[PDB]
RNA sequence: UCACAAGGCUAAAACCUUAUGAAACUCCGAAGGGGCACGCGUUUAGUCCGGGAGUGAGGCU
RNA sequence: UCCCAAAAUGUAACGGAGGCGCCCAAAGGUCACCUCAAGACGGUUGGAAAUCGUCUGUAGAGCGCAAAGGUAGAAGGUGGCUUGACUGCGAGACUGACACGUCGAGCAGGGAGGAAACUCGGGCUUAGUGAACCGGUGGUACCGUGUGGAAGGGCCAUCG
RNA sequence: CACCCCCGUGCCCAUAGCACUGUGGAACCACCCCACCCCAUGCCGAACUGGGUCGUGAAACACAGCAGCGCCAAUGAUACUCGGACCGCAGGGUCCCGGAAAAGUCGGUCAGCGCGGGGGUU
């Protein structure tokens, strides 16, 4: 909510750092997105109908089911079948989540210095998907059963990565050193 | 040699060498003057005729290559029931077309490497050298 | 049609007019189990909805 | 993306209804609803907006949809067929029709 | 699209230079061929309706 | 269906490959909306391939099955309502020795989706078929033998 | 269309395309702002869409520069070929006379023609 005001605070942080000729010219974040792709091997009614209450409770927002791309590999694949679920976060509830994430999401990190600061999307953007479940304000043990995963793509108006880097990391991110 | 899969049958037909006609690969080179048909072991054999002549051992380009299907019915029977299972592979060479390229050797190397080559093959022969640029 | 074939059986649509009617086509039989309603034209009128008849 | 707008072009089979199409374009807050015999490259009517609209946004429909109609009536362009682009059919363009529907 | 001659280069597949084969390949593509029109310039046939058929094994460059 | 088939249709072979005797109640009518295969980078299970993300991206995909032609302004992918997979017809042509077979504007009765102009008498198309005869069945009241009735028969439908 | 220029729209279906690039803001376009209901998301105002600005010229769009790529492409010459003739047992080949590509080379090109509208030339 207030993060707005927060970007509002990196919008002439960079464009009194850099040398841009406008305000709009400053790299904004469209979409937070997150894909919940147990998949591969987990068929149950039971992961889905968990994936659907965690990522419904998480980020409040409903989860559309992404299938089989008709990708049936020589192992355990077909045609329509749920292998990856998916909730795109974007601009309100993205930065909601979003502080969810820097406020209750990062300390909570059992073993965290901060995150990969190699160069993501060659296009300057971002993606950082992260392991454990066990790190969270909303994903409670005590709400659920065995131990999952997210992975997330933030996206990033950035020409190069240097300002991407700049961007996400003046919004609120910690860069492992 | 053969090759590797295909269609597995055919037909015939002639008139004059498409390409390439020209001294690419090597300094000097034999080309075909009738509009035979080669077989896997009929360049086989001037594979190892030169090879044999060029010692360790020159640098040897076959230009040309088996991709036709031949065949032959069973010995024996009256005509109808089929077309002939796959006898053997045959080249098309056309006139004009060069079979052979090799350097790496001398001018001499090259008359008799392609004397005993051409010693081997349905047709009369001529060996040369490059000035053909079309493009090498 | 090809007798012992179980799937698509040819069955006709009987009016609820009554006038005397019935059309003909193919139900798959993995698919309705019970019968077919149907909103086809009718000679002796204008208009009627059929039954899937025995 | 452009693909709608394409579609419902050729959706107007250009020429060979016979009538008269009969353009839009509320994607800004200046429109344009044109009127076009599209076999002559013309164009017959023309209720702009951008000469002083009225003062409404998108209330501004039915209006400059009862100065095209009108424009019409007085050339004698009887007969409609209504081209758009991009555009749903439900509001704005939506009202530009109602008052055009029977607005000259 | 299947094929395939050398070489590059990488972890080979791709892809670059060099390179070629195809009835079931086609960026390309004639000569001819066919329909319609005209007859601008020659020549003789055509088409319909009704009677009688025979032929329906073909052969060679 | 594809070469063979000599750039028009056509053409044989115990010549060269392959497919059909169904399927679809939605995979049809309409209305609206969406865009594909892959490769590169980067990402929790994964990590050749799964899911998401971005840059490329006119077809290198998809069409229920065979391939050829076709297709991105959709025939491809998704929903709303739906029974045009409709009787009575048939201008005019493709095709065949015949019998068949194929396409079809438009007219009527009467509908369906659109707000409309519209579109539809099945599906992208070309395979998914069997003439007569005898008989089953649902209508129909034309024939029924001295007469009026009924058997039986005819006509439309249809089943083997 | 009076001159430029922008908005909508067509004939033309790449000598009209893409990338590299510079101009472009109240004058149109676009982004932007918000959305409880119209209306919409197989989840989300991203899109369809309802409220309206400033703001930005960035992105997208429009214009101009531009021959690196694509596209287009000669003449000459050849292949093949109608029809005249012929040679070789044959695989095939020649002669006369016309038609005559493909690919390559010379090059050529940031299209060209309309209608209506809005907006400016102290
Ligand atoms: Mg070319
Ligand atoms: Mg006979
Ligand atoms: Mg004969
Ligand atoms: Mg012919
Ligand atoms: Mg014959
Ligand atoms: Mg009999
Ligand atoms: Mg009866
Ligand atoms: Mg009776
Ligand atoms: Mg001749
Ligand atoms: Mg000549
Ligand atoms: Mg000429
Ligand atoms: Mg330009």
């Amino acid at each position: 909510q207030l993060k707005t005001k927060y970007n509002d605070q990196v919008r002439p942080a960079l464009m009194q750092q850099f040398g841009y000729s406008s305000v709009m010219a400053v790299p904004r974040i469209e979409k937070i997105v997150v894909n919940e792709g147990l998949g591969s091997s987990k068929e149950d009614s039971k992961a889905i109908d968990k994936a659907a209450k965690e990522l419904a409770l998480i980020t409040l927002q409903k989860p559309i089911i992404t299938k089989a791309k008709k990708s049936i590999s020589n192992f355990k694949l077909r045609q329509g079948m749920p292998v990856g679920i998916k909730v795109t976060l974007r601009g309100e509830r993205m930065y909601v989540f979003l502080e969810k994430l820097i406020n209750i999401g990062l300390p909570r990190i059992r073993d965290f210095r901060g995150i990969n600061p190699n160069a993501f999307d060659g296009r300057g953007n971002y993606n950082l998907g992260i392991k454990e479940q066990l790190i969270f304000p909303e994903i409670t043990y005590d709400m659920v059963d065995k131990t999952r995963g997210m992975d997330i793509t933030i996206v990033t108006t950035a020409k190069t990565d240097e300002e991407a880097r700049a961007l996400l990391q003046s919004m609120g991110l910690p860069f492992r050193k | 040699k053969r090759t590797k899969f295909r269609k597995q049958f055919r037909g015939r037909m002639t008139g004059d060498a498409k390409g390439g006609d020209y001294v690419a690969f090597g300094d000097y080179g034999l080309i075909a003057m009738e509009p035979a048909w080669i077989k896997s072991n009929q360049i086989e054999a001037c594979r190892i005729v030169m090879s044999r002549h060029f010692r360790r051992g020159g640098k040897i380009y076959i230009r040309i290559f088996p991709d036709k299907p031949v065949t032959k019915k069973p010995a024996e029977t009256r005509m109808g029931k089929g077309k002939g299972a796959v006898e053997y592979w045959v080249s098309v060479v056309k006139p004009g077309r060069v079979m052979f390229e090799v350097a790496g050797v001398t001018e001499e190397q090259a008359k008799e490497a392609f004397r005993l080559a051409g010693h081997k093959l349905p047709i009369q022969t001529k060996m040369v050298k490059r000035e053909v640029y079309d493009e090498a | 049609a090809a007798a012992g074939a179980a799937p698509r059986i040819i069955v006709k649509m009987e009016s609820s007019a009554g006038t005397g009617f019935y059309y003909t086509t193919t139900k798959n039989r993995r698919n309705t189990q019970a019968k077919l309603e149907l909103k086809k034209y009718d000679p002796v009128a204008a208009h009627v909805v059929f039954a899937a008849a025995a | 993306r452009r693909k709608l707008r394409t579609r419902r072009k050729v959706r107007t089979t250009t020429a060979a209804s016979g009538k008269l199409r009969l353009s839009v374009y509320r994607s800004s807050k200046h429109i344009y609803a044109q009127i076009i015999d599209d076999s002559r490259g013309q164009t017959l009517a023309a209720a702009s907006s951008a000469a002083l609209k009225s003062g409404n946004k998108t209330d501004t429909a039915a209006a400059v949809g009862k100065a095209l109609a009108a424009a019409a009536a007085e050339k004698g362009i009887k007969q409609v067929v209504f081209d758009r682009g991009s555009y749903k059919y439900h509001g704005r363009v939506k009202a530009l029709a109602d008052a055009a529907r029977e607005g000259g």
